């Protein structure tokens, strides 16, 4: 065939960071459907929000909203431990339906988003290109996500633990770590990568004992 | 691989 | 839009040394027309082969073939010198329409390709893939065509030159040369630049008197 | 820039 339709972005959600994660690449023929299973960023977290993104940058806010919902009821449990499946299926007249189901507690939501919505022609040429001229940034800003992700992991794992130990934790033990805690959670509110993991070995220099605990 | 979701609000 | 109609491969013709010359685009909007002047491979060539492509592989060979046609008329010119417009015209109807007008003869040839012509959706997605893994390999393939055409000038305008010059080029000199033109033919069919630079540089030691008598 | 077409056949 020397013709098809194809959805002209890719299309996905935004998860934690504020990162675009895409269910849909660009210029994927249609109809399409496509699953992936999420979960929840912290701890006890009874519901997600499901952000709906048509683009090619790594900034979730840098892409166009095409909408967006809640999916609530989710029976509070550790980080990573629901199953939240995130399906985006586009059907051939070009509607795009998006739903999210926790497979635990069998809840589910979604929403229908026209065929008309989104960027046009050419939104959709200058998408291409800001993508590509901030190629090497967006890139820089996955990696830095990447890292505060896991340095605020570190942060509650390791308050969990010191919380947990109580009494059997050397108060000189607690302090050093109260304080690498207190310089990580400062580093994670930058934009450099290198002192947030800096922070993070500096932290788990003090944290030998906790970790024997 | 596994991809984490915010809350909502 | 979530929704557009596109071209899903670009859409080219074969040039010189068996490459992809691309005149649409892969994942162009449709409609769509595009326009671009080719000439001719060798000196005094009267007639240009449009093999029409889809593909996104540098290597002709490995893009779908969705026709072909040829222009003839050409007047004789150096190699380079005729202006062959070539245009691709795709419609609302995904029907392309692929011409080639000699500017100078003013000769003009044409075909339709039907909307349902090349790769399948399957194939697309092969091809894309196909393209992706061979990237560096093309980029090798471009570099080794440019050589090999070189050579095949220098193949072409050297028998020009002997045979002009018949008679007035001495036997020893006509006898290293049909051997060098020989080897350098031999060399082109092979991936090695080096090779095939190495023959031209051969066919030229033993050319000195052709080329004053030619001159 | 400038490509070049082959001969027929």
């Amino acid at each position: 065939v020397l013709l098809l339709d194809v959805t002209p972005l890719s299309l996905g959600i935004e998860t934690m960071g504020g990162v675009m994660t895409t269910l849909i690449a660009k210029n994927t023929t249609i109809p399409t459907k496509h699953s992936q299973v999420f979960s929840t960023a912290e701890d006890n977290q009874s519901a997600v929000t499901i952000h709906v993104l048509q683009g090619e940058r790594k900034r979730a806010a840098d892409n166009k909203s095409l909408g967006q919902f809640n999916l609530d009821g989710i029976n509070p449990a550790p980080r990573g431990m629901p199953q939240i499946e995130v399906t985006f299926d586009i059907d051939a007249d070009g509607i795009l339906h998006v739903s999210a189901k926790d497979k635990n507690s069998g809840k589910e939501q979604k929403i229908t988003i026209k065929a008309s919505s989104g960027l046009n022609e050419d939104e959709i040429q200058k998408m291409v290109r800001d993508a590509e001229a901030n190629a090497e940034a967006d890139r820089k800003f996955e990696e830095l996500v990447q890292t505060r992700n896991q340095g605020d992991h570190l942060l509650h794992s390791t308050r969990k633990q010191v919380e947990e130990a109580g009494d059997k934790l050397p108060a000189d033990d607690k302090t050093a770590i109260e304080s690498a805690l207190t310089a990580l959670e400062t580093a994670l509110k930058g934009e450099d990568k290198a002192a947030i993991e800096a922070k993070m070995q500096e932290l788990a220099q003090v944290s030998q004992k906790l970790m024997e605990i | 691989k596994l991809y984490a979701l915010p809350r909502p609000t």
